[PDB]
DNA sequence: TTAATATATACTAATTAATATATACT
DNA sequence: AGTATATATTAATTAGTATATATTAA
């Protein structure tokens, strides 16, 4: 039963996830499955970070 | 600057342990040190874990084996 | 590391008690966990209810407890459990009850499952697995 | 206090959406918990991936849960599984699988266990029992 | 598509990309396996047993 | 030798065998490695003087600190 | 585990981002914690602070620390400090200053020290791994 | 306001516990904050693990820390670590490892770092107290 | 040039810690 | 004497609600 609030971050739309669905993870993948969403943990990217650290040289 | 409240429990003296100074442990070795103690984890070894369970004489647990039966196919939605 | 042991390892280390068994646990608690789901918690304590010496293996069992970390059957583990039964099923490979939701619970956790006899558990899709013997 | 719904009543509510089942539940909600053992959950989600409508009946499922809580099961579980097994199979009764660890929650959480019929949870010792008829 | 997780107050949060956008104030969370569901939370039990017979029929 | 720990409303709690009971009811909790010193709080700054004062030791950096510059290490490029 | 990397593998992951530290790093995060003791951070900072591309250096290391933990160097350190320092001393092998902080932080939080120099290896009670 | 204990402060109360050391103390008290490093701690438990009277001086140590707050090295502390010592060597300025940490740790919390030897007196943007 | 990114804060609700007892058992 | 668990109340901490705003990549 659990809900989480709507808001606005920017002119983004945002969700507040509540304490037992907090992530450990920096980015999720977002799909649609019905009138709703599913949100995945991606990999805490080391790509992404040796791909920006090589780009600043 | 740390202080921890010392009461009752049953006919034993106990100390409330601030939230920063929690075990992960269920015993503790105590050692005196001056006029206080030093207190430090005491988990038990798997050494004395199996040496613990050596001592107790008993019967097999499961001596014809697990029965784990597998669940039937079931068809619960279209 | 998580290291989730399967039931027959449990009921061999308190039956048998074997040195190499307490030696390869205390390797590994060393810098990994050592864990039991509550499902094979649940088969150990019938293995208890269900012998004659009922008060010595409670006693056995909550001694060899002391040094594991009891992992609840949780939410996230149903998703698993629900795509490895379709599979198994789908392949003609046949699991027991338990072991299938001992199995997806090893999956969930992303955890080592430590078996005492491997047999058609290395058939089972994104399972890690480790023998002892 | 606490009402956990068994599998029978959860695949029922979801296939055959009955107006019985959300008036009882409408009831109870008001001073109850309507619960789920994450062991039913465990078999509903393996209903969705046999399912040949998999994004249908997952959505269908997830519509269900969303005023459900969803209660582990935990190491307090464990003493009465072990008890009831042993004494079902002394009395030559089976009420295998998944069910014999759904009651052991329901006993273990000192719920109500909902029922479909008499056969799912039958001479069951211990375990407080509800059935809704289809 | 990809959505990041970022902090508000004391609460983590996730960014939604504008297609994925809800227009309701309130979600409804609910797990799947490492993952979660957001979806339009129903007022109640006729509206969750309503709403499953339209995906249905 | 041992103490269990157990809990008592939210709160972790130790409980102490007789020959290291106190009796004082309020104890300072110091850390030292994985664990933790109990001993008894003196009440001010002088007490805590007095205390030391009546401990007979040798001192501590009799030939003084030695602390040296820090190490040195290529950086960056 | 813990995972806590020292100054140079730290330094040479920045400046010469290496794929072997790469696949390292990838491999280990997805069961384990990456880290880095508040001492280790000191050291790169200062780092920054001394080079010619400041700005630069900044934003890099910015990026090296957001898939990382900063663990402070606490309280419970200081007793491992005092042990390790007085033992080292005792058999004559010298460690750098910094070293010996990192070191004993990653003895008081049981994780395994990264290194670029193993044979570190003198060091009592140490868990540590090498990099290439 | 903080008033954070430098080692040799440290040391000197331990060793030879002055009547105006606990004054200072005891007035300072009352409406202020005493503290002291993670890095003092790590330099008081080494004195203790050198010494041949361990116990004692554990001991005297467990006491002098029972009316302090003992302040972690935190991420905070880093970025001024890296600025003073890059400013530091720019200037040929000598300063030992720990009184580096030490008094950045002091500049992080915006403390006044109590001294017993004066010249700490050449380091930029740090507030100091000397006692006799 | 409009999402999105990144951070920040005043406040209040919700949750969790701590205080101080109670009890029956081994 | 110690083990084990219970719980009401208040104290304290931590989560969540609501909002703001200056930058930057799509």
């Amino acid at each position: 039963m659990n809900k989480a609030k709507i808001f606005m971050n920017g002119q983004s739309q945002a969700v507040r996830l509540p304490k037992e669905f907090r992530f450990s993870v920096k980015e999720v993948s977002v799909i649609p499955l019905g009138k709703g969403i599913v949100l995945q943990p991606l990999p805490n990217s080391w790509k992404d970070v040796f791909q920006e650290m090589a780009e600043i040289s | 600057m740390n202080k921890a409240k010392i009461f009752m429990n049953g006919q034993s003296q106990a100390v409330r342990l601030p939230k920063e100074f929690r075990f992960s442990v269920k015993e503790v070795s105590v050692i005196p040190l001056g006029k206080g103690i030093v207190l430090q984890p005491l988990p038990n070894s798997w050494k004395d874990v199996f040496q613990e369970m050596a001592e107790i004489s008993s019967d097999d647990i499961f001596p014809e084996g697990r029965k784990d039966l597998p669940p039937q196919k079931r068809k619960y939605f279209e | 590391m998580i290291y989730m042991l399967g039931t027959n390892i449990c009921v061999y280390a308190i039956n048998k008690h074997p040195d190499s068994y307490y030696n390869n646990l205390e390797l590994l608690a060393k810098n990994n966990t050592i864990a039991i789901s509550s499902i094979v918690l649940a088969e150990l304590q019938y293995g208890v209810s269900k012998s004659k010496k009922k008060e010595q293996n409670q006693s056995k069992l909550d001694i060899f407890l002391s040094r594991l970390e009891i992992i609840d059957f949780s939410a996230k583990c149903t998703f698993y459990y629900g795509e490895l039964r379709t599979e198994l099923e789908q392949k003609g490979l046949i699991i027991g009850n338990n072991d299938l939701l001992i199995a997806s619970h090893a999956i969930a956790e992303n955890a080592t499952l430590v078996t005492n006899n491997i047999k058609e558990f290395k058939r089972i899709p994104n399972l890690i697995l480790e023998n002892w013997d």
